[PDB]
């Protein structure tokens, strides 16, 4: 595939794509 | 975390899988 | 605020806006 | 759950807020 | 809720979320 | 340009692109 | 109106342009 | 305006309600 | 990765993420 | 084709990858 | 219409809008 | 290319039509 900068809503859209039904966590504080 | 790995730096779709449940 | 009708990625976008730096968890059924 | 409710019916921002960390 | 930087299409997506049926104006010239 | 089929937030995105710095008004029925 | 027309049927960019300020 | 309040600076979802009709 | 259900602009977003700097071609029927 | 398959049924990221340049 | 900076996923969303059924190519390497 | 014309510089919706098939 590729590696790119994914930030903000773009990051969570990428998480949605990759994880889908599994679900995911977005925890920027870390 | 995810921001440092994927926003500040650069990450793959495979690395993004690290954050799935 | 108004009630929402959100499917797919549109829900993740809404979560992103609502939660901000707190982040969030996306946990669909099955 | 929330993911299904928002799509099949409607949901509020206050309901969404419950899913923040 | 939170406070964040909302710019460009992200701003108008946020306006859509918050205003919905009410409608809204996006007038950057001010 | 081509004809468009735009629902929800997709319409607001199109307005954003079309109007640019002019901005726009989003005024749904009811 | 425009919001409904674009969704239930189709609309053009030229129609959209009418809603710019 | 909205850009100065929410893009250049930082605004809440409540402040965004200022721009609803 | 998980299987995808992608319509309209959502497909173009997925292509963008998948292909990165390689870019891509979007070629619908008719 | 891919555009229709992803929407009417489902598609994989690996199928998508075929459309990269 | 207008002229604006269109980058990344925003660029491909704009291409989708303008080209639609015709399809398009996104070839950043050029 | 498209990035130089539309991201780095600034382009119109008409110029974007240059990249349609
Ligand atoms: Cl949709
Ligand atoms: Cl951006
Ligand atoms: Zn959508
Ligand atoms: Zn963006």
């Amino acid at each position: 595939f590729v590696n790119q900068h994914l930030c903000g809503s773009h990051l969570v859209e990428a998480l949605y794509l990759v994880c889908g039904e599994r679900g995911f966590f977005y925890t920027p504080k870390t | 975390g995810i921001v440092e790995q994927c926003c500040t730096s650069i990450c793959s779709l495979y690395q993004l899988e690290n954050y799935c449940n």
